[PDB]
């Protein structure tokens, strides 16, 4: 039938050692009894085990010549068998509850009590342990300093790549690294299935571990062991046991892909309380069990020896970074105290954004004023006003406006970067279009990419087609997107700040009139924008000398040189921007007359806009609205809960600087 | 005294009493049986209170519990919440045709024409292996009749979570729904409703030719209650005033400064004219159409937005607007679909960016403004549809400004007949 072999392993001594470790461990008394007690009180719902304790305990008990073998080796060589051994050991040594229990809520225990008082009263069945366990069992990988403590190579860890996993690692405990791309929803998974046979005393229980099974039809009770059944049996949902289940796949990082290769993928199955501990788009270090998967689910009858593989999660390190929503703490409080003691802030922040690109101070000032946001939160009668600012960057190629845009996208959390073509899913379609394996046509209709309080960064604003242009006309002035195709009308609340860079259709500035040269853009869209700024390449000695010197000094040091002088840092800016947005000063009435007379002089300018030679001095109420928004942003970035007239003057000076670039 | 059959039941006032909270908790654990026994209690309360008894025996009784607990979301649904009553809010996306449900199986002993009615339970039918007539007593003479049975109406709704539950730009999800009887067609696409019903899980068949079942179950909910989200004398008292005209006109654009005459014109357009159908010469159009032109510094779209919600019926669009046959997306079938103009019958149809109208659609307008009827001849379908709608449109001049010396025609780049 089946030949036999001799192996050095024997599980009896391993089980005895496991029980001895669990009972006797000293790290409060013993730690593991401390966990198990609160488990008994129905307080802890999942148990996590560390093998560093096992290793150090075994090593320190090795000082007495009684131990003969080690456990972590066999743990590394095989895992699931040890999970069963651990659950058996826990159930043998389960403590009694030291606290009262809201005992009426456990409906499963009510059913169990009913069954016991039904069968034992007539003279009883041993219920399987899995039907009773309230706890999940999890393993944790070791740490490398613990391995350094001793001579032995108890290493594990070593976060292999996706392609570094071979067919020899099946059954072991291994650690992977990569970015999570897809996460499925949470669905219940069966563990024990309970039937009922129309009052057949004991009700049959069965367990299934495979991803498929078959049900029961006739029970084995004596009254149904009779030639005909005492009532047909049915599956009972309430009595059965379930566990939370989810499926995710991971993709290799670009850095680890060898040249001329395509990255591969790996599936992960997660169960228990660890479900929903990771989100798509993050770098993680996953430790799990590398298990095979039968191909019979495909039901192709081919691949007689070929089978698929998957990983079962055990312990996840989220890694990456936490946004924390500027949650207050003592350290951030003393940081903002330091910022207050710094005195004048905005100039340092502007200097500290992109030191790689030389000059262009006022562009960075406008970026500061864009990051805070304008006046918002509506007015009386419900009239709509938005705090978002629409600024368009304009200039010659080779001015590093795209690089500054990339720096802004890096420094902002909500920034989204777009450019001319390359894909068709950027706009007008949700990311979940025809995505599910069942093809459920999941969609929202008219929406953009994270347009709610996002920062739409666009490059080559004169490149996109008519569809994206229609979308960006529709996102105007916090207007929602309500495009319908199949009766869907769940509009996306489009409230985003627009920052786009476009290049002239001639590739250079022109001596003739600019509005006719323009950007090949509608005049209505141009008038929508709050601020228009220009970057004109002026051939000169005193500026090209400095630019070349800075670029070559950057090249020589291979870093950001000490030539830069910035007291404030990107994390510091990220903190202070949220801090300043939180303050949210309100509008001061007295600026009314000053802004009215400013708009009067702006209309006086419009009385001169037929002189031409540049026709951007148009008459538009949006000019005044943007003036007010920028003054509010200047009041928001600092100061008390008022609005200063100096903010209005600064906004007007910024507008003048934006306009004077025409010449 | 009404003859109705419905009993709304709140939980908070049910919680207000100290003995009732025990039944409250027992209801959360065991919804079906508690509700059934409550309905039987009301059935007996009929006689307990009337002491005509004829209307009582004919009508069933049901309850509509609500406000049982906090409204949860589809992002947090642990398997601990199986067979428990929950409160859900969301947006109805789609529907399905009503599905007959088997209740009373009809059978006929074909050899002896004998008929027997059989009840069912849990869907599965225990078929009679032999006809009761021992005179024939044949086992194989049992044949059922499809069209002489009794059926129950079932409708399945698809529900989406509210966008409030997705803060970081993720995607919403969908939970299937089930309704019975009075709740059928109580909702349709685009609605915002809140529901209260129990959870449920079902085994999935996998291969329909095999007995196996998958290790995972589909999640769906069964609901029992759904909520959404003589003054003519006062008119004449208002209608008797002398300055009703000016106040009524200025009352629809509170935020618009000046521009009184255009407001009066738009109000009169909203009121509309008279429509008559004398047969000696055919019907006469009774609708008013007004065009708006000027630089984009007047907030003219705000007026259209005002009138769109002020009007009873109306579709607000911009420069596809009429009927065109479409291929169904979720199902594989062909349906006739009507455009925005067809739906605006009797109301006001608002159009923006009229200059960017392309060219093919313009002719359609020339078809509808002169006859108020649109015909279609496509894919073997030839028919005519009625529009009878008013038109309000806005257009922009060409350039940074509209030159007063320049005549209107060239700056508005519309054909002379259409604007005439
Ligand atoms: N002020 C500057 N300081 C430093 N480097 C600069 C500066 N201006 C341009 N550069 C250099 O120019 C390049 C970036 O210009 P680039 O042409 O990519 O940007 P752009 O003006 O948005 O145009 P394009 O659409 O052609 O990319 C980089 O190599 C950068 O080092
Ligand atoms: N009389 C006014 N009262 C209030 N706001 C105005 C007025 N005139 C112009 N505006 C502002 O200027 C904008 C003018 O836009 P609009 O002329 O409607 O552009 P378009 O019609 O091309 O979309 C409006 O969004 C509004 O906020
Ligand atoms: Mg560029
Ligand atoms: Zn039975
Ligand atoms: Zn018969």
């Amino acid at each position: 039938a089946l030949p036999s072999i001799q192996l050095p392993v024997d599980y009896n001594n391993l089980f005895n050692e496991i029980t001895d470790f669990l009972v006797t461990f000293k790290q409060k008394g013993p730690k593991y009894m401390a966990m198990l007690q609160k488990v008994a009180n129905r307080e802890l719902n999942s148990v996590i085990i560390d093998l560093d304790d096992i290793l150090q305990y075994q090593n320190e008990k090795f000082l007495q010549g009684t131990q003969a073998d080690d456990l972590v080796s066999a743990i590394q060589q095989n895992a699931n068998h040890f999970t069963e051994l651990f659950c058996r050991a826990i159930d043998n040594n389960m403590p009694l509850p030291t606290k009262e229990i809201d005992y009426k809520d456990d409906v499963l225990d009510v059913i169990l009590n009913q069954r016991r008082l039904r069968n034992e009263r007539m003279l009883t069945e041993l219920f399987p342990p899995n039907l009773t366990r309230r706890y999940f069992l999890y393993f944790k990988p070791l740490s490398q300093n613990c391995a350094r403590r001793y001579r032995k190579k108890a290493i594990s860890s070593k976060p292999l790549s996706v392609r570094q996993i071979k067919g020899d690692f099946l059954g072991q405990l291994i650690t992977v690294r990569g970015i999570i791309t897809r996460v499925s929803d949470v669905k219940p998974a069966v563990e024990v299935i309970a039937y009922t046979c129309d009052q057949c005393g004991y009700e049959v229980f069965q367990e299934v571990n495979s991803r498929t099974f078959t049900p029961l039809s006739e029970c084995t009770s004596e009254e149904c062991s009779q030639n005909q059944t005492k009532g047909q049996l049915f599956m009972s949902t309430r009595a059965s046991k379930f566990s939370a289940f989810q499926e995710c796949k991971i993709q290799e990082l670009s850095q680890q892909v060898p040249v001329g290769h395509i990255p591969r993928s790996l599936n992960i199955h997660v169960n228990g309380t660890l479900v929903r501990s990771l989100s798509p788009g993050d770098i993680v270090d996953v430790t799990g069990i590398f298990l095979p998967a039968p191909y019979t689910g495909f039901k192709a009858l081919k691949a007689g020896l070929l089978t698929e593989t998957y990983l079962e999660a055990q312990f996840v390190r989220q890694h990456k970074k936490k946004f924390a929503s500027f949650s207050l703490t003592s350290d951030v409080e003393e940081r903002v105290m330091e910022l207050i003691t710094s005195g004048d802030v905005y100039n340092r922040l502007a200097k500290s954004i992109a030191p790689e690109i030389y000059g262009n101070l006022d562009v960075k000032k406008a970026l500061l004023l864009l990051l805070v946001g304008g006046v918002d939160k509506r007015v009386g009668d419900g009239m709509k006003i938005r705090g978002d600012i629409n600024v368009c960057l304009m200039g010659d190629p080779g001015v590093a406006k795209s690089q500054l845009l990339k720096a802004i996208c890096k420094i902002s959390p909500r920034g989204v970067y777009t450019t001319g073509k390359g894909s068709s899913g950027v706009g007008l379609t949700a990311a979940v279009m025809k995505d599910p394996v069942t093809d459920e046509m999941i969609l929202e209709g008219g929406a953009l990419v994270l347009a709610d309080n996002g920062i739409c960064c666009i490059d080559e604003f004169d490149k996109m087609d008519e569809s994206d242009r229609t979308a960006i006309h529709e996102v105007m002035e916090q207007q929602t997107i309500s495009i319908s195709k199949a009766g869907i009308n769940t509009t996306l609340n489009a409230r985003t700040s627009i920052l786009a860079a476009a290049n002239p259709l001639y590739g250079r500035y022109n001596p003739r009139l600019s509005p006719l040269d323009n950007i090949n853009l509608p005049a209505a869209l141009l008038s929508r924008f709050d601020i228009l700024f220009l970057m004109l390449d002026i051939p000169s000695r005193d500026d090209d000398e400095k630019l070349a010197e800075h670029v070559t000094y950057v090249h020589m040091h291979n870093k950001q040189p000490d030539l830069d002088f910035t007291p404030v840092e990107p994390s510091k800016m990220r903190e202070y921007i949220a801090y300043a947005k939180t303050k949210r000063p309100v509008m001061s009435e007295a600026v009314n007359d000053y802004v009215v007379q400013a708009y009067i002089r702006l209309r006086q300018d419009s009385k001169r806009e037929m002189d031409s030679k540049f026709s951007f001095g148009q008459a538009t109420p949006r000019t005044l609205l943007g003036i007010i928004r920028l003054s509010q942003a200047l009041a928001k970035l600092r100061l008390a809960d008022m609005v200063d007239i100096d903010d209005v003057e600064e906004a007007l000076r910024l507008v003048r600087v934006s306009k004077e670039s025409l010449y | 005294e009404l003859g109705t059959s419905n009993l709304n039941l709140d939980a908070r006032n049910l919680l207000a009493y100290k003995q009732t909270e025990d039944l409250y908790h027992q209801l959360l654990n065991y919804p079906q049986e508690v509700i059934s026994i409550m309905d039987q209690t009301i059935k007996d309360c009929m006689v307990s209170l009337i002491v005509d008894l004829d209307e009582i025996e004919t009508k069933f009784y049901k309850v509509r519990p609500y406000n049982v607990g906090s409204c949860k979301g589809m992002r947090e649904l642990n398997p601990n919440d199986i067979d428990k009553l929950i409160n859900l809010k969301g947006l109805v996306l789609r529907s399905t045709p009503v599905i007959p449900d088997m209740k009373v199986a009809f059978f006929k002993c074909n050899v002896c024409d004998h008929t027997m009615a059989v009840e069912i339970d849990r869907g599965v039918i225990q078929e009679p292996a032999r006809c009761e007539r021992i005179d024939c007593n044949e086992p194989n003479s049992m044949s059922l009749i499809h069209n002489r049975c009794s059926f129950a109406d079932k409708q399945v709704i698809k529900l989406q979570e509210t966008p409030d539950f997705v803060p970081d730009g993720q995607t919403p999800h969908s939970i299937s729904l089930c309704v019975y009887d009075e709740l059928v067609d109580s909702c349709r696409a685009g609605d915002r409703i809140e529901v209260t019903g129990t959870f449920r899980s079902i085994p999935i068949r996998a291969n329909s030719r095999q007995r196996v079942l998958k290790s995972l179950y589909k999640t769906y909910v069964d609901v029992v209650h759904v909520k959404k989200v003589q003054d003519l004398a006062k008119i004449r008292e208002v209608a008797a005033r002398e300055d009703l005209y000016s106040l009524l006109a200025r009352s629809i654009a509170p935020s618009i400064y000046e521009l009184e005459d255009v407001k009066k014109g738009i109000l009169l357009q909203l009121f509309g004219g008279t429509n008559k159908t004398f047969t000696k010469g055919g019907r006469y159009r009774g609708d008013i159409n007004i065009l708006l032109c000027g630089d984009p510094s007047t907030s003219k779209s705000q007026i259209l937005q005002y009138v769109h919600k002020i009007t009873p019926r109306g579709v607000y669009t911009s420069g596809g607007l009429t009927a065109y046959i479409t291929r169904d997306v979720d199902t594989k079938q062909l349906v006739l679909e009507s455009g925005a103009l067809v739906l605006s019958d009797g109301g006001v149809c608002c159009i923006d960016e009229f200059d960017k109208m392309s060219d093919s659609t313009r002719s359609v307008l020339h078809e509808v403004m002169e006859q108020q009827t649109i015909s279609i001849a496509k894919a073997g379908i030839i028919t005519t549809l009625n529009a009878r709608s008013s038109i309000l449109a806005s257009a922009n001049p060409i350039g940074s400004r509209y030159n007063p010396n320049l005549p209107v025609t060239e700056n508005i780049d519309l054909p002379p007949p259409l604007l005439s």
